[PDB]
């Protein structure tokens, strides 16, 4: 793509599973775990490991958007829950549970907890009598409190903080019965990937309902914890870099979520939205998800990250190691390779497709608007191909179809069929258009001919209209036969003709060219010895117009003066 | 035996429960003392979101075990 990796598609609402999915994907070591689990006797119905096999393998080798179909199917769910609206976190905590259960009796056992577990102390303290009590329980995750606070760090600190159990919070000592007591939490253990579960909800007493908190609240890039250990290290300090923020855009119940990442672990950050990847910068992954901006309201006001995802400074390496295919095993590759096979065999139930308007040139050489329905996944032959069964062939002609680029009417350059649709530019400027190729260009001689493209313009070289065509121009020809050609393609008067002006145009510096003296030679519609992405040099056709016009502009103008 | 539950604001709550109690009774208690209907509250522990229909005994929830209640952000 244009960043290395790709995206998933979405079945209906399902953002935050894919969101979750490249979360874990760029877990390496968990992907590498997972690749291993013994699925060789599972059925593909019915296996949550091999479904997250399968998704794991697309995201790698795939340069095309991804489906998660089978993997909602294999946890038991119909086409229903897939447009339900789902929590991320949720997710996490039932997907990471039931994937630890089922590496229970393998080769990767343990290798979850390895990964996410960490432990915590309860130390309680009594008041008014002799009595301490003393409770270690393990986490995978941390709900960090957040209104009021201004960041990570004062949020650690509430969390750490010594709370008091009083009033109907009696601590049951059980021989003083309920006695006032203190409860203060430490951290034992820190993950070396950290999962934190932003709290950005609230009850509001106003609506008696439960409200997403949009207030402002700051994560720092590098992450220092060792202010909230027990015991602390001097030999390898609690040290995190921020791995991923998963984004929630929207209400409590409902919204849309978007996952942020620097997957290498280097600083270059992306953005995964769905079937989209697309580079970004560090100051959108991070700054603009503090959030908190109740201005301009749009969508930005509860628009805002919701759990974040550091990476132990020391265990950088072991947790990101590199990938091959020498990491995947062979049955799996088969399996998966020889599975999709099975799908050449097989009209109805298709599917999340996109409109595409574009112009169509008919055999006529006259323009008709047309609108196509390809897969937004799909490629540019995906895109001539649906054309060819919505429109007239031609009685008989080539039968193969181009797709051209046009910007101020000038065509800048063809599209191969090799080039998927999303791919093409999206700009305003833009104008697509499919035309059939003429029988002298489908297999045209190299050495001697090419290509070429003609516009017309008026007076000055950027004051193009009409119609570009491309044409083809053989070595050593003699001019008039060029124009033969271009007469025979645009079938207006013959007196408006000879009016024509031809000149080879570069860089808004242009050359008239003698229509006596006949010199077509191919070195003189060449670029800069270097320059390809440079603008090609083109033919210009200087004449006259046929225009639409528009409104006249009054209700007071024109002139200025001043009286006095 | 006495459980804690951590609350949206950070605070500390107790509740008086049986190891035989479901994660449905759990809720209805948790509802009673902080007001949040059973069907937006999740309880987690040590790392397992804690399934309706199951006990607290399947769990190995304990006296003084703690609890975290957290309710969703909704998305698709």
């Amino acid at each position: 793509k244009h960043t290395g990796y790709v995206g998933l598609k979405n079945q209906g609402a399902t953002c935050y599973m894919n969101s979750l999915l490249q979360t874990l994907f760029f877990t390496n070591q968990l992907r590498k775990a997972v690749y291993m689990m013994p699925t060789e006797g599972d059925d593909s119905s019915k296996s949550v490991p091999l479904a997250l096999q399968r998704v794991f393998y697309e995201l790698q080798h795939s340069d095309k958007p991804v489906g998660t179909k089978k993997l909602t199917k294999s946890f038991g769910w119909e086409t229903l829950d897939s447009f339900m609206q789902h929590d991320v976190q949720e997710l996490c905590r039932v997907l990471l549970d039931n994937v630890e259960n089922k590496m229970k009796g393998t080769c990767v056992e343990g290798t979850i907890p390895k990964l996410f577990r960490g432990k915590m102390v309860s130390y309680i303290q009594c008041k008014e009598v002799d009595y301490r009590s003393d409770r270690r329980e393990d986490y995978y995750d941390i709900q960090l409190s957040i209104k009021g606070k201004k960041n990570i760090f004062e949020s650690f600190v509430d969390y750490v903080a010594v709370e008091q159990l009083d009033g109907d919070n009696k601590y049951d000592a059980g021989e003083h019965g309920l006695q006032e007591a203190e409860k203060g939490v430490k951290f034992l253990t820190l993950p070396p990937v950290l999962h934190l579960q932003l709290m950005r909800f609230m009850y509001d007493p106003q609506t008696d309902q439960n409200i997403k908190i949009n207030d402002r609240f700051e994560f720092p890039e590098q992450l220092p914890l060792d202010e909230f250990l027990q015991k602390t290290d001097p030999k390898d300090p609690a040290n995190y870099i921020l791995h991923a923020v998963l984004v929630h855009s929207g209400d409590n119940h409902g919204g849309h979520y978007v996952v942020y990442l620097n997957p290498k672990g280097d600083g270059k950050w992306c953005k995964f939205d769905d079937d989209v990847v697309s580079r970004c910068t560090k100051e959108e992954a991070i700054e603009h998800n503090y959030g908190g901006h109740d201005d301009d309201l749009s969508v930005r006001h509860c628009t805002n990250a919701y759990m974040l995802v550091y990476i132990r400074e020391s265990k950088l390496s072991e947790v990101l190691q590199a990938v091959t295919d020498h990491d995947i095993p062979q049955q799996l590759v088969e399996r998966l390779q020889e599975e999709k096979r099975i799908e050449a065999q097989k009209i109805t139930d298709f599917e999340n497709r996109r409109s595409f308007k574009c112009i169509w040139l008919n055999s006529q050489f006259r323009e008709e608007e047309i609108t196509l329905y390809p897969d937004k996944h799909g490629c540019v032959r995906d895109l001539l191909e649906e054309c060819k069964k919505a429109v007239e062939l031609g009685e008989k002609a080539s039968g193969k179809l181009r797709l051209l680029e046009i910007v101020s009417y000038k065509i800048i350059g063809v599209h191969q069929e090799d080039e998927l649709l999303e791919c093409l530019s999206p700009a305003t400027s833009r104008t697509f258009r499919i035309e059939e190729i003429p029988l002298d260009q489908v297999d045209i001689d190299k050495e001697n001919e090419m290509l070429v493209t003609v516009a017309h313009f008026h007076k000055e070289v950027f004051g193009t209209f009409g119609i570009p065509f491309l044409l083809r121009i053989h070595q050593g020809e003699h001019f008039r036969e060029v124009m033969k050609r271009i007469q025979s393609l645009l079938d207006i008067q013959e007196k408006e003709f000879e009016k024509f002006k031809f000149a080879i145009v570069m860089m808004g510096r242009h050359q008239y060219i003698n229509e006596d003296e006949y010199e077509v030679n191919l070195k003189d519609f060449e670029p800069q010895p270097g320059n390809m992405s440079h603008p090609r040099p083109w033919l210009g056709l200087d004449h006259f117009n046929k225009a639409p016009k528009r409104s006249r502009y009054t209700y007071l103008e024109k002139a200025i003066k001043i009286h006095n | 035996m006495q459980i804690f539950v951590k609350t949206l604001t950070g605070k500390t709550i107790t509740l008086e429960v049986e190891p035989s109690d479901t994660i449905e009774n759990v809720k209805a208690k948790i509802q009673d003392k902080e007001g949040i209907p059973p069907d937006q509250q999740r309880l987690i522990f040590a790392g397992k979101q804690l399934e309706d229909g199951r006990t607290l005994s399947d769990y190995n929830i304990q006296k003084e075990s703690t609890l975290h209640l957290v309710l969703r952000l909704r998305g698709g």
